[PDB]
């Protein structure tokens, strides 16, 4: 149908930059939990 | 050691062998026992015991 050929030379995926510092500096550890709620608690600690 | 021999062994309980700050499992570090792209195992963490309570 068509005469016409062509060839293909460069082919580039752009990315946009992205990287994760917050995850890497800090919460370096994962706690999996079955149950329905998580209980985070906290102590005083002033003595006199 | 002033002795001649400077070898000593030392038991390990199985407790002690786990992940570090009970984490879950990854992929390379199931239970303590760290692991390359084969089967085998590099190295362990072992923690301490505290019998005083914590």
């Amino acid at each position: 149908s068509m005469y016409t050929t062509a060839q293909l030379l460069a082919a580039n995926e752009q990315k946009f930059k992205f990287d994760p510092l917050f995850l890497r500096l800090f919460f370096r550890e994962s706690y999996p939990f079955t149950t329905e709620k998580v209980y985070l608690s906290q102590i005083p600690g002033l003595v006199n | 050691s002033s002795r001649l021999f400077r070898t000593q062994f030392r038991m390990v309980s199985p407790k002690r062998i786990s992940n570090p700050n009970n984490t879950g499992d990854s992929r390379n570090c199931r239970a303590g026992v760290q692991i390359n792209d084969s089967g085998a195992a590099l190295g362990y963490y072992v923690s301490e015991d505290g019998y005083p309570g914590w």
